[PDB]
């Protein structure tokens, strides 16, 4: 599915931003903005991975 | 109920077993010279070195 | 499109003043940024491992160098990012962490000397790239010439890679005065049976090897990375390695060998047992290159390696590169700052750290367990694939060894851990001045990246089997 | 049994003997370059050793193997001891 | 090959037991990079070819600019020490 | 007049020795000039008078003058040859000497045989046939042709050359200028 | 004379799905069939270096308080940022040549224009003021050079007579 | 006691190591004080 694939990579982007936060001897919800900032780039990260693995398979299976 | 489960299961990881042995085969298999090679100037004939050239000799 | 930046980049920096910089560099960090992004669907040239030859034969362009010039980009673009941007706003770390004026000029012409490595398909352009990146570590190296001990280290790896560049050179001649060629596509499978090109192989890739740091050469090595500044070897540590293992591994030319098996089996010994009883923070961190350049020695030896290979590869760039921005994080809480380019030296030094910011010994801890190859993280994926290509092609002894040199090699890691979580006297309560957004961004991405990145290994095995195959 | 078995003997072939035995290799390829005054003349020799020494053992070596092995167990003997 | 062969092995074996001082080293690494000049292009006038040539001339410049790299180098090294020991760097 | 081969290489291995060998450091880089002048009479020698006058203008005229500027400026401990220090040497020397002599020697030849690899070495007596064939119309000497493949063939590597030198031009400076 | 191409070369050796249209296309070519989606993305890397540069002025500032990069930065970011543009551009449009990408927009427009330069009497690929040898060595190095768009810009400026195509 | 990844007995580096008895010392490139770079070596080091 691609929206549980991109649920799931914008949970890694909180969780880079939760992560940094905790470094820089910060609250968690230091700066609340920059969690939608990273979910927002993280999932487009993993809107370019599933797209790529789809691209992938179709042309596994045109080799029939 | 379960026993055809377990029977899509198996069929899943026997795909998946057919599927990696075959990707085993596939990059074991030797590749053309336009494939390997670039694809434009497909012939390995070199016919190099073209100002002094001598007539007969090409082979 | 690093030429347009060298060629743009000299230009701008001989009229900017020295206030500016800093201030260059973030402009090249967000360009190498989005020349990822904007220009990296030329991974749709390559399906089915479709492979150019560029240049007239000169340069070969396949999917595996696509992929290695991506990832020397990333990294380029983590290494200019802790150039360019401050730790914190003090009058120290402004006289500690310091680019000069000439420094991404020399880290630019690295990277294309690196890459055309990489890309190259003969001889000639194998050795004038070589002599491109070897200068431009001789610069980088004794660019911090303020210092005594990069100034000693840039004379020995001068006079080091002066030598082994030669030998490189003879081993190309010397092919040259059997084969009238420069290719090693010349070589096709049938010449390697009734033709000794076995002493000429191997001299070339002895002669490649022993720049990474290959065993009965190591020590020349360790010792410049002891003695440059901590954040320039964090860049020449990485970038030859990776450059020429990506020439070795794409070349074949040392399949089954003797010599290289022998040299392998040396390297996981010496570099397991040899970083053991060592009390500096950069000794320790090099005897750990040199066994994981000793696992990609084994590769050498393989036919079809390019995915455990790949896999190692990143894999080893992102442990490393964390590993390193690590131990900039902790210099802030060290009780003793001595020798301004390399702030902190001694592994005791971090004694503390629980007690003083534990998520970052929760970043150290995630990093240090994905060097030993703990199955969560991504470094065990990488030691599996490498042994899952060493037991299928009969290297059963070389297995074994393995094994030993990676558990003679988790005691040195687990002493960084041992050290840092402990019991400190003066513990912090409360800092008025914070680590940068930017930059510690960027280590809890290196983190998350070793944690969830087991996540995506099923894609990237089936991505990887339309691409190359 | 738990004193010169458990305790004994099943930890010299366990972490206390490792320890020792470790302790002694790593000095060894430590004080491997500790010589010499000069750094470049004690690498620079170093690439010469190397660069003799597998050429002699190949020489060796593709004449008969078994006389190779215990070669090889003897630069290991004095790498690390 | 005699000539490039004994020169660039008698320049190997000097450089590698100086003790003496650093530009010996220097002038033998020239010398070096001398017979792998000498043995090339006596092999491209062997095979009656130009790609010898071709990487003798590149081999000629590539010299130069390692001789002017690290001769500024060692200047830097001289920077901070007003002195070059014998023993070595 | 027909040994001056065997004469310049003769002639070579003393020119190293005594380079390797001298009292003061700029007598050992005056014997390296030497070598060179050695050098471009064996490249006339074998046929090659284009690129021994490339040799006393650029490593003659550029090089051993930046070495040679080098010295002068600049100091330079020597110890000389005593033979308290070096005589510890001379068994590794000789080891490896004969050694890195013959390996050298050994890879001009395909056997499976180690000494029929080496012997095939000394095999030289045969004096080559030189026949005149009429198919070259103009005067395409090797400058030339180095001309034409420096710049159609191999025009990348020139420009990649232009990179090295834009790099030998940058790091000096980059070195040695203390800005402001 | 000065249009046989002399050599054995690849047919309509397609590199993906969609047929090819030149094995490499000259750069008049490329800027000539560009789309306004490739214009659009050219003016995104254009407005994205100086607008990145005050981002990350934003994220961590240099001197401790944050002000506006200077004028002589945001100058050069959008010098580069056309570079970057242009680079990208020139792939994409390449890309739809080489019959990896969706090319039949392209692929009317190559019919008609060789349609019309056979109605004009002239050669298919152009006059060029080289000899053949120097025609194909000169294809030879630009053969293929968008990949390595990372490394060195490298296009097409000779007018030689192969295209990967027939008759 | 601190320990050195075999337990063995590892020095602690306070800034009392760079004296001119700990200059030029004999040893290995490891397990040694004394660096060249120090603010209290230098100290007036191009004056
Ligand atoms: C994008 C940038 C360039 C665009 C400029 C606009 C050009 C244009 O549209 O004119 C088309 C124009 C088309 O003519 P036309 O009449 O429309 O069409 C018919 C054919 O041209 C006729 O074909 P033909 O076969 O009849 O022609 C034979 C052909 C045979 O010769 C060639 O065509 C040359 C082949 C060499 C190809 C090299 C490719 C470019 C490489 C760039 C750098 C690579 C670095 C790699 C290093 C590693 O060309 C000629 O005979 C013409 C000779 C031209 C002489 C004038 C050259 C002026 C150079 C000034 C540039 C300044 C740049 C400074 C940058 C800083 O052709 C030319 O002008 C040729 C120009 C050759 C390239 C010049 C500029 C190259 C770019 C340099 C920098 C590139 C970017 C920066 C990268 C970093 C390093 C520098
Ligand atoms: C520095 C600056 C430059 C200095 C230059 C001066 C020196 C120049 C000489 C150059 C040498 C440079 C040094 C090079 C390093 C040493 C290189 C070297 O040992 O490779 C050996 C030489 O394989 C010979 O066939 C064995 C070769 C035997 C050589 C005999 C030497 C005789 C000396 C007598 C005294 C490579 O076998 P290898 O490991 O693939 O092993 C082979 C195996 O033996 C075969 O059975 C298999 O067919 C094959 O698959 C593979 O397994
Ligand atoms: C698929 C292959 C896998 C790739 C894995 C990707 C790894 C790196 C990807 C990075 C893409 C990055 C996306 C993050 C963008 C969101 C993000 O967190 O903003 C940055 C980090 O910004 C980078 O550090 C930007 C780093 C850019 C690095 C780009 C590398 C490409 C953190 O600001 P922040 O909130 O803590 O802090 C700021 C700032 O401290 C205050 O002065 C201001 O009051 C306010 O602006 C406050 O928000
Ligand atoms: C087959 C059977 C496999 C079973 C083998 C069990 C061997 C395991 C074993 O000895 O524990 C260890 C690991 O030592 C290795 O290097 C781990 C094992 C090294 C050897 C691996 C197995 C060799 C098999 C050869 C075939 C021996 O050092 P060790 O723990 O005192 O070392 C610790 C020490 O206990 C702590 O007090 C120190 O503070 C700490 O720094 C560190 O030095
Ligand atoms: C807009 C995007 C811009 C481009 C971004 C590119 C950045 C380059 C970064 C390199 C280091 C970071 C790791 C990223 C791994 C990417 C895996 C991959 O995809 O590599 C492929 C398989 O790799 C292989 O065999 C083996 C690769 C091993 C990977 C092992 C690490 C696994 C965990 C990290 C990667 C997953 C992270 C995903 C997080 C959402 C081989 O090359 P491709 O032609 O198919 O590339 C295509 C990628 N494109 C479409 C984004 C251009
Ligand atoms: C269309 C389909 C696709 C949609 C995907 C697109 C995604 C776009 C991004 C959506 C953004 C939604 C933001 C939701 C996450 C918010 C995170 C957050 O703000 O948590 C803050 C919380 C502490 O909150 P606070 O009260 O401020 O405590 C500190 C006070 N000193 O601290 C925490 O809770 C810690 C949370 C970190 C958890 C990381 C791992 C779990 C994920």
């Amino acid at each position: 599915a691609l929206f549980t694939s991109l649920v799931g990579a914008s949970g890694l982007g909180f969780a880079t931003k939760f992560l940094s936060n905790k470094i820089r001897l910060k609250p968690a919800g230091y700066y609340p903005l920059g969690y939608v900032f990273s979910g927002v780039a993280w999932a487009g990260l993993g809107l370019v991975l599933h797209n790529v693995h789809q691209h992938s398979l179709e042309v596994l299976e045109k080799k029939k | 109920d379960i026993l055809n489960e377990e029977a899509k299961i198996v069929q899943a990881l026997n795909n998946q077993r057919e599927l990696t042995i075959k990707m085993h085969e596939l990059k074991r298999e030797e590749k053309d010279y336009a494939h390997s090679y670039s694809p434009l100037f497909s012939d390995p004939v070199p016919q190099g070195g073209s100002i002094g050239k001598a007539p007969g000799s090409s082979r | 499109m690093l030429i347009l930046a060298i060629i743009s980049l000299i230009t701008f920096v001989s009229m900017s003043k020295l206030s500016d910089n800093r201030a260059i560099i973030r402009l090249i960090n967000i360009y190498l940024i989005l020349v990822l992004v904007l220009d990296s669907f030329l991974y749709l040239l390559f399906l089915n491992n479709q492979t150019y030859t560029v240049m007239g034969e000169l340069l070969i362009f396949n999917s595996f160098t696509f992929y290695i010039d991506m990832l020397i980009y990333f990294i380029m673009i983590v290494i200019s990012s802790l150039y360019g941007y401050n730790l914190y706003n003090n009058n120290l770390y402004k006289t500690l962490f310091e680019p000069k004026k000439e420094l991404i000029i020399l880290f630019l012409i690295n990277i294309l000397g690196a890459l055309l490595i990489v890309h190259s398909n003969d001889f000639i352009t194998l050795f004038v790239a070589i002599e491109l990146q070897s200068y431009s570590i001789y610069l980088i190296t004794a660019i911090y010439n303020s210092s005594y001990k990069a100034s000693k280290a840039s004379m020995l790896y001068f006079f080091m890679g002066g030598i082994l560049s030669i030998l490189i050179a003879y081993s190309i001649n010397t092919y040259y005065s059997v084969l009238n060629s420069y290719t090693l596509h010349s070589l096709d499978s049938l010449i390697i049976n009734t033709l000794d090109l076995n002493l000429i192989l191997i001299a070339l890739s002895l002669g490649l090897l022993f720049k990474i740091g290959i065993a009965p050469l190591h020590k020349w090595l360790i010792s410049i990375y002891e003695n440059t500044p901590i954040l320039i070897t964090i860049y020449i540590s990485l970038i030859p390695k990776i450059s020429i293992l990506s020439y070795l591994v794409l070349s074949n030319i040392s399949i089954n060998s003797l010599v290289i098996s022998i040299l392998a089996i040396l390297t996981l010994l010496v570099g397991s047992v040899g970083g053991l009883l060592q009390i500096k923070i950069k000794r320790l961190l090099a005897f750990s290159g040199l066994t994981n350049a000793g696992y990609m020695m084994l590769l050498l030896l393989l036919n079809n390696n390019e995915f455990s290979y790949l896999y190692y590869i990143t894999q080893y760039s992102i442990s490393h590169l964390a590993i390193f921005m690590i131990i900039i994080f902790s210099i802030y809480y060290i009780n003793y700052i001595n020798n301004q380019y390399n702030p902190i030296i001694y592994v005791n030094q971090l004694k503390g750290l629980i007690h003083d910011n534990a998520y970052l010994v929760l970043s150290m801890a995630i990093v240090v367990f994905s060097f030993i190859g703990i199955p969560p993280l991504l470094g065990f994926f990488g030691k599996l694939n490498i042994l899952m290509s060493i037991l299928n092609n009969g290297y059963y002894f070389i297995s074994i060894v393995l094994i030993v040199a990676s558990l003679i090699s988790a005691l040195y890691y687990l002493y960084l851990l041992n050290v840092s979580i402990q019991d400190k006297n003066n513990i912090l309560i409360n800092s008025n001045e914070t680590v940068s957004s930017v930059l510690s961004y960027i280590l809890s991405s290196l983190i998350i990246l070793i944690t969830f990145g087991f996540i995506y290994n099923s894609l990237i095995i089936d991505i990887f089997n339309v691409y190359f195959n | 049994i738990a004193h010169h078995v458990d305790k004994g003997s099943l930890y010299r072939l366990g972490p206390v003997g490792i320890n020792r035995l470790l302790n002694k290799a790593s000095y060894n390829v430590i004080n491997l370059s500790s010589n010499t005054r000069s750094s470049l003349s004690m690498n620079s020799m170093l690439i010469l050793i190397t660069i003799v020494s597998l050429l002699l053992l190949v020489l060796v070596m593709n004449v008969n193997f078994i006389i190779v092995i215990p070669v090889l167990i003897s630069i290991l003997y004095i790498l690390f001891s | 090959m005699f000539i490039g062969t004994i020169i660039l092995v008698l320049s190997f074996l000097g450089f590698v037991f100086n003790r003496r001082n650093i530009i010996l080293a220097f002038i033998c690494l020239e010398t070096m990079l001398l017979g792998i000049n000498l043995i090339l292009l006596r092999n491209s006038v062997l095979f009656d070819d130009i790609s010898g040539s071709l990487f003798a001339i590149v081999i000629i410049i590539l010299a130069g600019v390692e001789s002017a790299i690290g001769l500024s180098l060692l200047v830097s090294y001289y920077r901070l020490r007003g002195v070059i020991n014998s023993y070595g760097i | 007049t027909y040994y001056f081969i065997e004469i310049t290489i003769f002639l070579a291995i003393l020119c190293t020795i005594f380079i390797i060998s001298a009292k003061n450091p700029m007598v050992s880089i005056l014997y390296m000039i030497a070598l060179f002048v050695i050098a471009a009479m064996y490249l006339y020698l074998i046929g090659l008078g284009i690129f021994s006058l490339l040799y006393i203008m650029i490593y003659i005229g550029a090089i051993a003058v930046l070495f040679l500027f080098i010295i002068t400026l600049l100091d330079i401990n020597s110890t000389e040859l005593s033979v308290k220090s070096n005589i510890r040497d001379l068994p590794l020397v000789l080891i490896s000497l004969i050694v890195l002599t013959i390996s050298g020697l050994m890879i001009y030849s395909n056997d499976s045989i180690l000494i029929n690899k080496l012997l095939e070495a000394f095999g030289n007596d045969y004096n080559t046939i030189i026949t005149q064939d009429w198919f070259n119309i103009e005067n395409t000497t090797l400058l030339t042709t180095i001309g034409n493949v420096l710049l159609t063939n191999n025009a990348f590597i020139l420009l990649v050359l232009a990179i090295v030198l834009l790099l030998g031009i940058i790091g000096p400076i980059s070195i040695t200028m203390k800005h402001k | 004379s000065s249009s046989t191409p002399l050599v054995k070369t690849s047919v309509n050796y397609s590199y993906g799905d969609y047929p090819l249209i030149d094995a490499d296309p000259h750069f008049k070519r490329v800027v000539g069939y560009m789309r306004p989606s490739d214009y659009g993305v050219i003016g995104l890397a254009t407005a994205a270096l100086p607008a990145g540069i005050c981002f990350a002025e934003w994220l961590d500032p240099v001197k401790g308080k944050f002000a506006r990069p200077s004028v002589k930065f945001l100058r050069v970011a959008t010098m580069l940022g056309f570079a970057v543009g242009f680079g990208a551009a020139y792939a994409r449009s390449s890309l739809r040549f080489f019959g990896v990408t969706e090319n039949a927009r392209e692929y009317k427009k190559d019919e008609a224009q060789m349609a019309a330069r056979k109605a004009a009497g002239l050669e298919p690929y152009g006059t060029s003021s080289l000899t053949p040898e120097l025609q194909e060595i000169a294809a030879k190095n630009s053969a293929h050079s968008i990949a390595g768009l990372f490394i060195f810009p490298w296009f097409n400026f000779v007018n030689h007579p192969y295209h990967g195509r027939e008759q | 006691i601190p320990s050195g990844a075999l337990g063995q007995k590892v020095p602690h580096v306070d800034e009392s190591h760079q004296d001119l008895l700990f200059r030029t010392s004999h040893m290995v490139e490891d397990l040694e004080t004394y660096d060249e770079d120090s603010p209290i070596n230098t100290s007036d080091a191009n004056t």
